[PDB]
This record gives C-alpha cells, structure tokens and sequence, in this order.
C-alpha cells in the first residue's frame, strides 16, 4: 500500500529534478529530438508500483534510434526488431526454462505488470548520439530509486548484468534482498558468463521459496 | 550515425540497434586489450550474413573509433583495431 508516490514526493521537487526536467524539455523546444517521448518517460513505475517490486533489472539508457524506446529498459515497441542484448535474454530464458520459446517481439509490458521493474539508469536520450544525457541529474533520480526500494521493501530479486549495473548495486543490502550479478547480455561478454547464469530461474525460485507467485517469463502482447 | 564508420570498414549498410556502455576491465577481458576509458559498443546485426557486427568508441561526446568486432553465429569475433 505504499506507491513511489509516497516515497518520491519531496524528491519530486528537489533542485536538480526540476532542473533536469527543464533542461530535458528545453532541448525539446529548441527543436532537439529526444527518446522517449515524455509520456512514456516514466513508465516503469506506471506499470510497477513500489508494492508491486519482486524482481528488478537496471538498464543504461533509453534506444537512441526512432520507434525503439518507450519507457522501459530492454523493451522495444511491439514491430521493432529485438535488440541484440534482449535476443540473447531470450535465448537462455528458451535454455533453462522448459516450454519458453522465443516471442518474435521485443515487447514487455507483461513483466512490468507481473512486478518487474525495468528501471534504466538514465531515463532519456538525444537521437542518435547514446548516452548523450549522462550527468544530466537522472543517475541521482534513479540512484534515489534504487534506495528506496532497498529501505523500503524486503525480499526483492535484483539482476545485475556488467560491471555498471553491479557498482549501482553497491546500496543493496544484500541480507534485506536477493542480488544477482552476470556479465551484460550483449553479445561481446554474453558467452563470458551471462549464458547459463540462470537468473530467471534463481528469481522464481527465490520467490516462491518467500511464498510468491513465480514470473512467466513468457512475454505477451496486450489487448 | 556511427554506420558510416561501419560500412567504411565493412562495405556494411547496417543501422545499429543499442549501443551498451563497458569499463575497461569488462572489453579488457574480450578483447584482450584494454582501453583508457569506457567504450560504448554500438551493435548492429548483420541477417544476410548471420553475425552481429559492433563497434568500440570511447564515451559521449567523444564517440572515438576504438575497434570493431565481427562475432558469427559460433560467437567468435573478428576483432580489428581502428
């Protein structure tokens, strides 16, 4: 019964919020195209509330190119191709779970909805140049984020892939939540150890061993 | 666009679809060589060939030309120094 609302209240107002909102829609007026488009800016907490957290994957920054992106990390809109890094999710969701076969669509909203929150470090992006608003205040929001849910909830799966996703892990209490790590999905380091890590598997299992209702993996197109 | 780069060095009209931001520990250990500061790695996925085709520039702004890696579907990449 507690909403990010709750937790995010005074936050919500806080210098370099507001100053990152402004600087991010100033861009827009002067003609800059930015991804996503700001409805969807916050969409991970749209779909997964703060009660709602099981399990939780960190993403970088927003799909640069158009169509791509809306809001949540690694999934793309339903038509675009599946991005390298989410492919490769797929393949070892397809190897240790039985009867998992790959969706032919990148899009997931079902795992927001199931607890899920796919929370990108950095919620927005100039097309075409990646990583173009890194140091615009946004790791400061997300990083608040991460902590809150650390203070705030107990028994919560956490699925580190690459060494910049695990140094944000640093806050997590690792007695308080269960923290996984593995080398990024991308297909430089996938083969070095993120195939076989097993963590959508060891996430299930975690929660149902805590009396939750485990993850269908299985992504599904809304209707 | 850093396709351009790409198809210079590839003859490959490719469109890159994520680009993933790595420490220099992380591609020290793939690539066997490690950079000065972190790369981002621009993926690009090769359908007539099979292979996914990245390239290796240094961070925003910069978005210096370090190295591209052709992988195949065997996941062994071709790696060569720009």
């Amino acid at each position: 019964e507690l909403t990010w609302h709750d937790v995010l209240a005074e936050e919500k107002q806080q210098p370099y919020f507001l100053n990152t909102l402004q600087t991010v829609a100033s861009e827009r007026q002067s003609g800059v195209t930015i991804y996503p488009p700001q409805k969807d800016v916050f969409n991970a907490f749209r779909f997964t509330e703060l009660g709602d957290v099981k399990v939780v994957i960190l993403g970088q920054d927003p799909y640069h190119g158009p169509g791509q992106a809306h809001g949540l990390a690694f999934s793309v809109r339903p038509g675009i191709a599946i991005p390298p890094s989410l492919l490769n999710m797929y393949k070892e969701l397809e190897n240790t779970i039985p009867g998992f076969t790959r969706p032919n669509h990148g899009y997931l909203e079902s795992w927001a909805r199931q607890g899920v929150l796919l929370l990108n470090t950095v919620l927005t992006v100039r097309a075409g140049q990646a990583h173009s608003h890194a140091s615009l205040g946004w790791e400061t929001f997300t990083d608040k984020v991460i902590s809150l849910i650390n203070q705030h909830r107990e028994g919560v799966v956490f699925l580190l892939w690459g060494s910049h996703a695990q140094k944000k892990g640093a806050i997590i209490d690792k007695q308080r939540h269960h923290v996984l790590k593995a080398p990024h999905p991308s297909p430089l380091s996938a083969h070095r150890g993120f195939f076989g890590c097993n963590h959508f598997v060891l996430a299930n299992q975690w929660l149902e061993q805590r009396g939750e209702t485990p993850i269908d993996w299985m992504p599904v197109l809304p209707a | 666009n850093l396709s351009d780069i790409i198809e210079k060095e590839t003859g490959k009209q490719l469109v890159i679809q994520e680009s993933i931001l790595m420490l220099p520990e992380e591609v020290e250990e793939v690539i066997g060589n490690k950079p000065e500061s972190d790369i981002l790695v621009h993926t690009a996925y090769d359908e007539s060939t099979d292979e996914n085709v990245m390239l290796l520039t240094s961070d925003a702004p910069e978005y210096k030309p370090w190295a591209l890696v052709i992988q195949d579907s065997n996941g062994e990449n071709k790696i060569k120094m720009l």
